[PDB]
């Protein structure tokens, strides 16, 4: 479960990275 | 910038806004960070449960369950969401520490963060514009 947490993790991360990015 | 500030400035405000008290070019970062994470967490909690929730945290296995997240957040590569990522992650850790009943694992896990900040994280951060790269990033996104 903490891969599980750290999939999502990433997955938000990139969201907001191309977001903000552009 | 200080890393070990910014740490504990963020960290601080993840506590506040919980109503939990926790003992000017570098305010613009904290400033920043502290609407970038909020904004993290708002578009975060639209897709999944409240973070808190899926932690499983115990004082005996904290560090672990910091340092297995971490890892694999930026295993692949970083850029500056997942590194909002992290200080929300690790915002989190704390916040579910006071709620927990832990509250003294907070300064473990700022001690944590601050370490994996100086360590792994500070080469690509001075590599792509410093913390001010972030704040002309994130810039448009503020409200």
């Amino acid at each position: 479960t903490m891969e599980n947490l750290s999939r999502r993790l990433k997955v938000t991360g990139d969201l907001f990275d191309i977001m903000s990015g552009q | 910038y200080d890393n070990r500030e910014i740490v504990m400035k963020y960290i601080h405000y993840k506590l506040s806004q919980r109503g939990y008290e926790w003992d000017t070019e570098s305010e613009v970062v904290h400033l920043t960070l502290r609407q970038a994470g909020d904004d993290f967490s708002r578009r975060y909690r639209r897709d999944f449960a409240e973070m808190s929730s899926q932690l499983h945290l115990t004082p005996f296995t904290a560090r672990g369950r910091f340092a297995t997240v971490v890892e694999e957040l930026f295993r692949d590569g970083v850029n500056w969401g997942r590194i909002v990522a992290f200080f929300e992650f690790g915002g989190v850790m704390c916040v579910e520490s006071v709620n927990r009943e832990m509250s003294p694992l907070v300064d473990n896990i700022a001690l944590w963060m601050t370490e994996y900040l100086n360590r792994h994280l500070h080469t690509w951060i001075q590599d792509n514009g410093g913390w001010d790269a972030f704040v002309e990033l994130y810039g448009p996104s503020m409200r």
